[PDB]
C-alpha cells in the first residue's frame, strides 16, 4: 500500500490493489497477539484486530486536487462458509460492501458464483 | 349418463333417456367404459358389477390424470332381486378408504 | 448454522412453533373424522334406498 499510495498520488496512476488472503494475515496477527497474552476477541484473536485491520484497508481513496486513484479488492474465505466469523464480520465493518460467492450456485456448474442478495 | 348393464334393462334406460349397453365380459366392459371415457358426451357411468367390481381399478391410469369422470359400481338384474346386505359393501369402503376395519 | 445465543432462542422458538402446529393437525384431523362419520351414514341410507 506504501508503494501503491506513492505512485498514485505522486505519479497520477490509476492503481488497482489485490490482497489474495486476509485470512493468513489474521492468522499471523493471533500468532503475535496469543505470544504477548494479549485480551483475546472473540473466538481467538486479539482484542485490537479491528484497529490493526483499519490502517490496512483505509488507505484507499480519491484526493482533491489530484489525478490518481487507488481501489482495493482483498480476497478472503469464510472459513466455514460462515458470515459471522471475526474476521468477515469486521472486514465487512471497515470495507465498502462486499461480493458473496455461493457454493450451490457453483455445484450446479454456474460461473461466475456470485450470490446477489448477500 | 351412461351405464353397463344387462341387455334386458337396456331397454328401460333408453326409455328412461340412459344410455345403456349390454354385455357380460370383463374384457368388453372395460373397453367400452374406457371409450366412454375418452369420448365427449356425458361424464357419469354406471357399472354393474358382474361385469367390472372397480371400474376405478379399470381407468386408474385415467383417473391419475383427472378426476372429472365419474362411476358408480351396482348390483346387476339377477343380483337386484336375489339382494344382499348393501353393509359389507360399506365395511369394504371404509376399509379402503382409511385402511382400517371397524363398526361391522 | 453459526452458534449464538440468539440463534439457540430463535431454535427454541421454532421448536414451540412445531408443537403447536403438531396439536392444531391432530384437532383438525378429530373435526375431520366426525364429519366423515356422519357422511358414511349418510351414504349407507342412501345406497340402500337406491337398492330398494
Amino acid at each position: 500500500l506504501t508503494v501503491a499510495e506513492y505512485l498514485a498520488f505522486e505519479h497520477d496512476y490509476h492503481v488497482l490493489v489485490i490482497l489474495t488472503d486476509m485470512t493468513n494475515y489474521c492468522e499471523a496477527l493471533r500468532e503475535i497477539g496469543a505470544a504477548r497474552e494479549e485480551i483475546p476477541g472473540r473466538r481467538g484473536y486479539p482484542g485490537y484486530m479491528y484497529t490493526d485491520l483499519a490502517t490496512i484497508y483505509e488507505r484507499a481513496g480519491v484526493v482533491e486536487g489530484k489525478k490518481g486513484s487507488v481501489t482495493q479488492i482483498p480476497i478472503l474465505s469464510m472459513p466455514d462458509d460462515d458470515r459471522t466469523h471475526p474476521i468477515p464480520d469486521l472486514t465487512g465493518y471497515i470495507t465498502e460492501g462486499q461480493i458473496q460467492l455461493s457454493r450451490e450456485l457453483h455445484r450446479k456448474g454456474i460461473y461466475p458464483p456470485i450470490d446477489p442478495l448477500p | 349418463m351412461a351405464v353397463i348393464a344387462d341387455p334386458e334393462t337396456a331397454q328401460g334406460f333408453r326409455l328412461a333417456g340412459l344410455e345403456g349397453y349390454g354385455a357380460s365380459s370383463a374384457e368388453e366392459a372395460q373397453s367400452l367404459l374406457e371409450t366412454l371415457v375418452e369420448r365427449g358426451g356425458y361424464a357419469l357411468v354406471a357399472v354393474d358389477e358382474a361385469l367390472l367390481p372397480d371400474p376405478e381399478r379399470a381407468v386408474e391410469r385415467l383417473m391419475r390424470g383427472r378426476d372429472l369422470p365419474v362411476l358408480l359400481p351396482i348390483a346387476g338384474l339377477k343380483e337386484a332381486f336375489q339382494g344382499h346386505d348393501v353393509e359389507g359393501y360399506m365395511r369394504e369402503l371404509v376399509r379402503k378408504t382409511i385402511g382400517f376395519d371397524i363398526k361391522l | 448454522v453459526s452458534p449464538t445465543r440468539m440463534n439457540l432462542l430463535q431454535r427454541r422458538g421454532q421448536l414451540r412453533l412445531a408443537q403447536k402446529g403438531v396439536d392444531l393437525l391432530k384437532k383438525k384431523r378429530d373435526a375431520l373424522v366426525a364429519e366423515f362419520f356422519g357422511l358414511v351414514r349418510e351414504a349407507m341410507e342412501a345406497r340402500k334406498a337406491l337398492d330398494q
